[PDB]
């Protein structure tokens, strides 16, 4: 009578994941 | 009547004058096509082939299908010309890599199981 | 009936239904037939002679502007008189909607070319050409596309061989590439695979 | 193995010098990693 | 804008196909017959063309069946007789048409099993 | 006023209400000429009246635009003119006909 | 739900304007390049040292075939020709008979490595679990003629790599 | 990784971020190539009673498509497909990159 | 008269086997003539002698960067005439591994691209990543690139059970190699002059050309497929579409970059609202039953015997069912005539389309942005030859 | 004679030395030079041909031409200048001994020497390739496909009309 095992995410979620574009400033005047 | 739509010509004369016209333009082409792909053929073998092209299809009665083998045949000189065809496929023309199949019935008896 | 079966839309079968009574109702010289599939497909059959005036209608009309060509592909049906079944797919962005036209022709009769209409048209209307034989009328430049140099007949008819009639080896007598009768080591292999019991009743034929 | 190593170089085998005939000081190939090392060294399992 | 064409259908000359496999083959028409292992009748509905047999040979190698007939697999399906007898005039091919063959409609009865005075008696059930 | 309509080769066209007024009343004269009993006719110029009084009601662009459903009416412009060729090229089609053949005995019956 | 990627304008204040005149006679963005580089090369390279290491695979990989037995020694093969039927390359050739205990076997079986596509269905549609996909991707030729396999040849094949292929299985049998 | 911090900070500042917090090569963050075994549920169509075929039968429901007006057989207000198609939105995210 | 000059087959920078035929005056191109079918394998007449599951490999080998979409394609196409539906957990994997398939596919198209003009590093920085999408894929399927995972009826086998955790850790650092890679390309002034005011299409030939994707959406046209016409659990997902403004090919490289970064997010998303449950249709007589059952049940021994030997029969009928694969609209016509074999499959891929505009797109170009138009086209020969 | 003759070859080759030495001109030397693809056949139908078990075969070319002669055509073929002069038999012969000292291939020696200046024998009691159903194919048919190669870019798509074929003492 064992529970069902399978693929899942974890209890709540994942971290989040960064997608947005970052370019630092790194420069001078 | 068979209520028939046309391609190019409305009977035979015109399809005859198209294939006139396309005979005149490989009867041209053959030398330069010689020169260009370095044929070991003459111009005359070259030219003999071109004539037996057309001949095969000299029982052809209907002008529609005149008109398509002229259409057809007016690509294959057009691939011929701008020399996109290699020189394999214009020596594909002249089988010489194929042994002469015999035709008689006793050769064909004697070599395989089909007439 | 909820899990496994795919669920029905009959809002979009109703839109496509009407816009079929639209379109055959402007053009009933060349509409024959007017059809809506249960996966909400709708589909126009016309007259040959109509491939021009109806596709422009369907590119220009606002009601309708089809402004994309998707597809334009031939179906070969030997049983037919007219051999070869012509379908247009088209796509209108400005409605989000997809529409297909259909109309016929057999190896002499050409079909007019719908460059004009849609610039799309001119390597599609070539592989017909190249594959079904398929002559169309007015085309700027009418040729192979995907057979060989020299490739005589055309491959996608059914009745055109699977394996062809010549292959290529290379000889070095003659030192090039060579087109010889086509010879097999192993024959394919050529399975009955339809069961003797009808799957759908609904699709059932008159007993003839 | 090394697990300090990332994945992909944290498994390696050093192969013989003498096979069934051969001298193979020199002359190697992966087809000398006999079934369970072979599913071993291709991380098909973490248990040698 | 017609030409009124007379002549017989004919387009041997457009299809690319070699000449020995036109003036020498021979093509059949025919229903296919109902596999007697089954009783179901789906595959006695539409017409088939298909060629005759030819030449198949053991390859040195391996022992697989080589063949050199291009047609040996193909056959065409078709809804009546008469469509596969113009498809096949229409190319050229030499063709045999076997008429359709039907069960003819039999007269079953039950209590026939259990006649007074009949031979139709059956002696177990 | 507005800036870079966002879609290639479609240039800004100031003061578009009389160019969509012109473009209109020449669907309509075109039309004009096609038999009253057409259904194209009666349906183009049902469609090109009511966005040729829509046009004539707003002065604001905006607003025009979000009334019209026509998406960004310089398109609405080309889409004008895409109907007006249209209307020309029907004029000499003349589609309102019967049809011109039915179709053989079984041409369209599938499967087989 | 859309956004624009090159529809920004820059500044027209003299601090903007200097910014970017200096970039332009001083390449700034080049130089930002080729720090880039310069980071990638102290950094460890993802090269493996092969043959000596060998890249991750999973249990589910399919690579050279093989037919498989009993733990008595009996071929699992029971000539079905599901296999072949189902072989998208036509590439299994089975011919079959009794044998001498009426068991119903195998004379041939042949499979064209060179007109197989690695698919897998063959072992997906065998009931008994003859034919499998083993873990061997190292079986490369100098003839065309080797990579014909016959039953010898495939039977040799499961002797060889039972021990791993009864281990894949035991970690895939469950998913399937 | 084993570099050292020199060679990091030379990194982290050649490139103009921190490298060691995103590593293109997996070290030992990544899963076990031993899993425990899995289990798999069943379907909805598993059911021992009020299970029959012919209730969820998706081929059987299929018809051939619906003629609408076959040639060989009031202002009625013009139609288009589909209602026209409704305007964008510009990204309340992120809306120019 | 101008020059002919032969633009492979055998060319670095011909994307495979292409024979461009070109007229040059000088260097400037006067004229380009694309010959295909040097790829062309007559796919369509091998599949009309195979049974729905026997034809579907061959959509995988169709567009060989993109494969789990072309799958997805034929598998909808099929559920479609099948009347059918996938299961919930079978349509997000689906989802998943199309986007990990979309970034693969721009992966591949940006590096070559740039490999063409001249920038060979960021290839290599990529194809790490591409690596161990592959060893996704092998995870999932057992083959690195040609899987045959999506089936008509949902997907082949479940998850393995680290698989999630996985492609959680690749998919939080790839947003710094997209900005390594944007380091190198975005700004740099060589790569805007190679690329900036290149192969420039307006939006109305864009669409009588029949250009789709990126293509369209290079010259400002906002269409997608994903948006305006969900197929699968896509309408459940949130991502923008970039918008390009000039139709250029530094246009369409700035898109493609942003839907590398919204494919990140969809994946996430993907990532966190994986539902449970089964994975294939549970009709056994579409489906195969499970080998535990094959091997004790009666029924589910005849159903896999007649689908692993003759195979499903779907009702008569014709569909066009199109994706948004990450090259464009790939689309597949599919005639059934009631068997179990597909009477027509014809496959309308982009590529196609987009080749047959190069020569509009090459006016008034050099050799050298001839070579950068062909990169920015996307052209994959597998699908345009078939 | 054939694309990897030493016949052919051998006489294009000697134009690196600027003269062709030829004994007596070559006017006393006949050949009858035969096609590598008949010598194929003929040994194929010999192969199949039953009733050719213990004959004795003969596979000569349908034309005899004088040694000058042909290397007259030969160079013609080619379009390289033809300068031939005369050398005695004594210092040709040393001359191949000189270059029979190579460890690699001679380019000649004193035995090519002897067999180049000796007429072609003939033998009127020996079946021939007509016998095996083989015509023999004439050297300027097949000419050009070996001396294309030897030909500088300027002439090298010249025909094969060209050439006007040479002089054959036959009977
Ligand atoms: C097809 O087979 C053959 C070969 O194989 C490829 C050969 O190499 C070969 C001989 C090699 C020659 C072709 C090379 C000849 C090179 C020259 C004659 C060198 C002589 C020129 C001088 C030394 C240079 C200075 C000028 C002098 C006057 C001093 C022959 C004959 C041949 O027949
Ligand atoms: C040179 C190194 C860095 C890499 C790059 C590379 C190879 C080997 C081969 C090729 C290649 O790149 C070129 C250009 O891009 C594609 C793209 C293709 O598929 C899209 C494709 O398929 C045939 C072929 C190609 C070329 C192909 O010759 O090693
Ligand atoms: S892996 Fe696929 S192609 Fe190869 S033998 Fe098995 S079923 Fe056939
Ligand atoms: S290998 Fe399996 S499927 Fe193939 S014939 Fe043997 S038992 Fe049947």
């Amino acid at each position: 009578a064992s529970k069902v095992k399978q693929d899942m995410p974890p209890p709540g979620g994942y971290g989040p994941i960064d997608y947005k574009r970052n370019l630092p400033r790194r420069g001078l005047s | 009547g068979t209520s028939v739509k046309p391609i190019f010509s409305r009977d035979m004369n015109e399809a005859k004058r198209r294939v006139r016209e396309l005979y005149r333009a490989w009867y041209r082409e053959v030398p330069n096509t010689v020169h260009l792909f370095q044929l070991d053929i003459s111009v005359k073998q070259g030219r003999d082939k071109v004539r037996e092209m057309f001949m095969k299809n000299a029982h052809v009665t209907d002008p529609r299908v005149v008109d398509l083998l002229v259409i057809k045949g007016k690509m294959e000189l057009e691939e011929t010309i701008n020399v996109w065809k290699q020189r394999t496929h214009i020596m594909r023309f002249f089988h010489e890599t194929e042994a002469p199949r015999p035709t008689d019935f006793l050769s064909k008896f004697y070599v395989g199981h089909d007439p | 009936t909820r899990p496994t079966i795919r669920p029905r839309n009959d809002v979009v079968h109703k839109q496509l239904s009407a816009f079929g009574q639209y379109v055959a109702e402007i053009l009933p010289k060349y509409v024959q037939q007017v059809q809506v599939s249960c996966f909400n497909e709708l589909e126009i059959f016309i007259h040959p002679d109509g491939v021009i005036p109806v596709l422009t209608f369907l590119r220009d009309h606002t009601n309708a502007q089809f402004k994309s060509l998707a597809d334009l592909t031939a179906v070969d049906v030997p049983t037919r008189q007219n051999r070869f079944e012509i379908v247009y797919n088209l796509l209108s962005l400005r409605f989000n909607s997809r529409i297909r036209v259909k109309t016929y022709t057999d190896e002499l009769t050409p079909i007019e070319s719908s460059v004009t209409v849609y610039k799309a048209a001119n390597w599609y209307e070539r592989e017909i050409w190249d594959m079904f034989g398929v002559f169309f009328a007015n085309h700027p430049d009418l040729r192979r596309i995907l057979t060989d140099y020299g490739f005589e007949g055309h491959p996608f008819r059914k009745d055109f061989p699977l394996s062809g009639y010549v292959e290529l080896r290379y000889d070095d007598e003659v030192k090039r590439v060579v087109a010889e009768p086509v010879e097999l080591a192993q024959e394919f292999r050529k399975f009955d695979l339809n069961s003797p019991w009808e799957a759908f009743p609904a699709y059932r034929q008159p007993p003839e | 193995e090394d697990n300090k190593q990332f994945f992909g170089r944290h498994r390696w085998v050093i192969y013989t010098t003498e096979m069934n005939g051969r001298d193979t000081f020199w002359d190697v190939d992966g087809s000398m990693v006999p079934p369970e090392w072979h599913r071993w060294l291709h991380c098909m399992t973490d248990d040698p | 804008q017609l030409i009124a064409v007379d002549e017989k259908l004919d387009i041997t000359t457009l299809t690319g196909v070699p000449e020995e496999h036109i003036k020498t083959r021979k093509v059949r028409i025919f229903v296919p017959a109902r596999n007697n292992m089954q009783s179901g009748v789906n595959n006695t509905k539409k017409w088939k063309m298909e060629f005759d047999t030819r030449e198949r040979w053991e390859n040195p190698l391996m022992g697989w069946s080589s063949t050199a007939d291009p047609l040996s697999n193909l056959v065409l399906t078709f809804s009546t007789k008469e469509d596969a007898v113009a498809f096949a005039e229409k190319n050229g091919w030499s063709f045999d048409v076997e008429e359709r063959k039907v069960p003819k409609p039999k007269s079953k009865s039950y209590g026939a099993n259990f006649s007074w005075n009949k031979r139709t008696r059956v002696s177990t059930k | 006023l507005k800036k870079t309509t966002g879609l290639v080769g479609l240039a800004v066209c100031e003061t578009p209400h009389e160019r969509l007024k012109i473009l209109y009343t020449k669907i309509l004269d075109v039309l004009g000429q096609i038999p009253k009993n057409a259904a194209y006719r009666k349906y183009t110029e049902q469609i090109t009246n009511e966005k040729l009084g829509m046009v004539k009601a707003e002065p604001d662009v905006k607003k025009l635009e979000e009334q019209l459903q026509g998406g960004q009416i310089e398109e609405v412009i080309l889409q004008a003119e895409n109907e007006l060729s249209l209307a020309r090229k029907m004029l000499r089609w003349k589609p309102w006909e019967p049809l011109v053949e039915e179709p053989p005995a079984n041409q369209w019956k599938w499967p087989i | 739900t859309y956004k624009f990627v090159n529809m920004r304008e820059p500044s027209m204040d003299m601090k903007s304007v200097t910014d970017r005149a200096a970039q332009t006679l001083l390449w700034t963005e080049l130089v930002r390049g080729l720090g880039m580089t310069l980071s990638y090369l102290f950094r460890e390279p993802a090269t493996i040292n092969y043959p000596f290491e060998k890249g991750p695979l999973s249990p589910r990989f399919r690579g050279e075939h093989a037919l498989r037995r009993y733990p008595s020694g009996e071929e699992r093969c029971i000539a079905c020709k599901l296999c072949e039927a189902v072989c998208p390359a036509q590439a299994i050739t089975i011919e079959a008979e009794p044998r001498a205990d009426g068991s119903r076997r195998t004379t041939r079986y042949d499979i064209d490595m060179t007109k197989c596509i690695y698919c897998g269905f063959c072992q997906e549609a065998c009931p008994v679990d003859a034919i499998v996909e083993g873990p061997n991707f190292e079986f490369s030729t100098e003839t065309h003629e080797e990579l014909l396999y016959n039953k010898e040849k495939l039977l040799n094949n499961g002797d060889k790599w039972e021990a791993e292929i009864a281990a894949n299985i035991q970690a895939d049998y469950l998913y399937r | 990784a084993s570099a050292t911090r020199v060679i990091q900070l030379l990194r982290n500042w050649a490139s103009g971020r921190d490298l060691q917090a995103k590593l293109q090569l997996r070290y030992q963050e990544i899963s076990k190539r031993t899993q425990p075994p899995p289990k798999l549920p069943v379907g909805p169509s598993h059911k021992l009673s009020n299970n029959y075929y012919c209730t969820r039968d998706g081929r059987r429901e299929a018809m051939p498509p619906s003629i609408v007006m076959s040639s060989q057989k009031t202002e009625k207000k013009a139609v288009t497909p589909a209602p026209p198609i409704k305007r964008w939105e510009l990204s309340k995210d992120q809306p120019y990159l | 008269s101008n020059l002919t000059l032969n633009f492979g087959p055998q060319h670095p920078a011909a994307h495979g086997v292409l024979r461009l035929v070109m007229e040059l005056s000088g260097e400037m191109v006067r004229k380009c003539d694309p010959h295909i079918g040097l790829l062309h394998r007559g796919t369509e007449k091998l599949i009309e002698y195979k049974t729905y599951l026997q034809a579907l490999p061959y959509f995988d080998r169709l567009d060989y960067v993109s494969m789990m979409c072309n799958e997805q394609a034929y598998s909808l196409a099929v559920e479609k005439l099948l009347n059918i539906q996938p299961p919930p957990r079978a349509q997000w994997i689906r989802v998943l591994f199309g986007e990990i398939t979309r970034l693969l596919n721009h992966i591949m198209a940006v590096t070559t691209h740039a490999l063409d003009i001249g920038a060979m590093t960021p290839f290599f920085w990529m194809f790490e990543e591409r690596e161990k999408m592959f060893e996704f894929y092998e995870r999932v399927s057992g083959a690195r690139m040609h899987a045959a995972y999506i089936r008509p009826g949902g997907v082949h086998q479940d998850l393995p059970l680290g698989l999630l955790d996985d492609i959680y850790e690749f998919s939080k650092n790839f947003s710094f190699r997209i900005d390594e890679l944007e380091e190198m390309l975005t700004n740099n002034r060589i790569w805007r002059n190679r690329t900036v005011d290149i192969g420039v299409v307006t939006a109305e030939d864009a669409l009588n050309y029949g250009f789709s994707g990126v293509m369209l959406r290079g010259s400002g046209i906002q269409w997608d497929l994903r948006k305006t016409q969900p197929y699968d659990v896509y309408d459940q997902v949130e991502f923008d579409v970039p918008i390009g403004s000039r139709g250029d090919c530094y246009d369409r490289y700035l898109c493609r970059v942003e839907e590398m970064r919204q494919s990140l997010r969809i994946i996430s998303q993907c990532l966190n609202k994986m539902p449970p449950g089964e994975i294939k249709v549970d009709d056994a007589k579409v489906s195969p039953p499970k080998r535990a059952e094959m091997k004790t049940s009666m029924e589910s021994l005849i159903h896999h015997f007649k689908l692993y030997t003759e195979g499903y029969q779907v009702p008569p009928g014709a569909t066009y069912t199109a994706i948004e694969a990450p090259k464009g609209e790939f689309g597949v016509y599919l005639v059934s005539d009631g068997s179990s074999r597909p009477y027509r499959c014809k496959i309308k891929a982009p590529g196609f389309a987009h080749l047959a505009g190069l020569d509009k797109m090459s006016k008034g170009h050099m050799l050298a942005d001839v070579v950068a138009i062909i990169g920015t086209q996307d052209i994959v020969f597998g699908e345009v030859d078939r | 004679f054939g694309r990897e003759d030493r016949f052919l070859n051998y006489f294009a080759s000697m134009r690196w030395f600027g003269g062709v030495p030829l004994i007596s001109l070559g006017k006393e030397t006949v050949k009858q030079p035969v096609y590598i693809v008949d010598v194929s056949k003929g040994i194929i139908n010999a192969i199949k041909d039953p009733d050719a078990k213990g004959k004795t075969f003969a596979f000569v070319g349908p034309n005899r031409y004088l040694l000058f002669d042909l290397v007259q055509y030969i160079f013609a073929v080619a379009y390289r200048p033809f300068l031939p002069y005369p050398l005695p038999h004594f210092a040709y012969r040393w001359v191949g001994r000189l270059f029979e000292v190579s460890p690699f291939e001679p380019w000649t020696t004193r035995d090519k020497v002897e067999r180049v200046h000796m007429s072609d024998m003939t033998l009127p009691h020996l079946p021939g390739l007509e016998d095996l159903g083989i015509q023999a194919t004439p050297l300027e048919l097949k000419a050009i496909e070996v001396l294309r190669r030897h030909r500088t870019y300027r002439w090298l798509t010249s025909e094969m009309e060209d050439v006007k074929p040479a002089k054959t003492v036959n009977i």
